[PDB]
């Protein structure tokens, strides 16, 4: 529940205006902070095994999602200055591509790990 | 990076020498620190000349 909530927290950056640069950067990087702290405090339950579990993969993909959201805003801020025709409809694409990708990941993950 | 190092530094014994993972964390910290310092340097020269 908290990692998914932090992913939706990173998602809310897309509806914020593209001109407020410190707002979106601070939101993304503080969301990255929260993901790291939650991941570290969550791995202290299980032993020091060297293989990937079904819990490491989930938090790893959540971190990747937050990383991708921040790097997407970074490329957005570079592209509004380089050429605006490509950066106008990128955020509107992200607003629908990020939740569908995360929901598809959740469906495939939960079925693949509850079938085993 | 400080939070990451802290977690690993507050889980191992007090040995005086520098480990390999400590060297990797110090290298990563020096890279992020140098990125912040280059930002300071590009914020300093921006008013005198933005070409540099
Ligand atoms: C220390 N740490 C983080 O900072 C957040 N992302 C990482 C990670 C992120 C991407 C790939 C591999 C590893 C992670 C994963 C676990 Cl299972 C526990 C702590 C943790
Ligand atoms: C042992 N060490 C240093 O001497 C360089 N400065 C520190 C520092 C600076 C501020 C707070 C905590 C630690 C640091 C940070 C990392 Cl992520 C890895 C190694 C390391």
């Amino acid at each position: 529940i908290p990692c998914t909530l932090i992913v939706v927290l990173s998602w809310v950056s897309f509806w914020i205006n593209k001109d407020a640069v410190p707002a979106r950067t601070s939101l993304g990087i503080t969301t990255v902070l929260t993901m790291t702290t939650l991941s570290t405090i969550a791995r202290k339950s299980l032993p020091k095994v060297s293989y990937v579990t079904a819990m490491d993969l989930f938090v790893s993909v959540c971190f990747i999602f937050v990383f991708s959201a921040l790097v997407e805003y970074g490329t957005l801020h570079y592209f509004v200055s380089s050429q605006p025709a490509r950066a106008a409809k990128m955020d509107s694409y992200a607003r629908i591509f990020f939740p569908t990708a995360f929901c598809l990941f959740n469906l495939v993950y939960w079925v693949s790990y509850l079938y085993l | 990076m400080t939070t990451i190092n802290t977690h690993l530094r507050e889980t191992l014994p007090k040995i005086p020498y520098v480990k390999a993972i400590d060297m990797y964390l110090m290298g990563c910290f020096v890279f992020v620190f140098m990125a912040l310092l280059e930002y300071a340097l590009v914020n300093y020269i921006f008013f005198s000349q933005p070409a540099r």
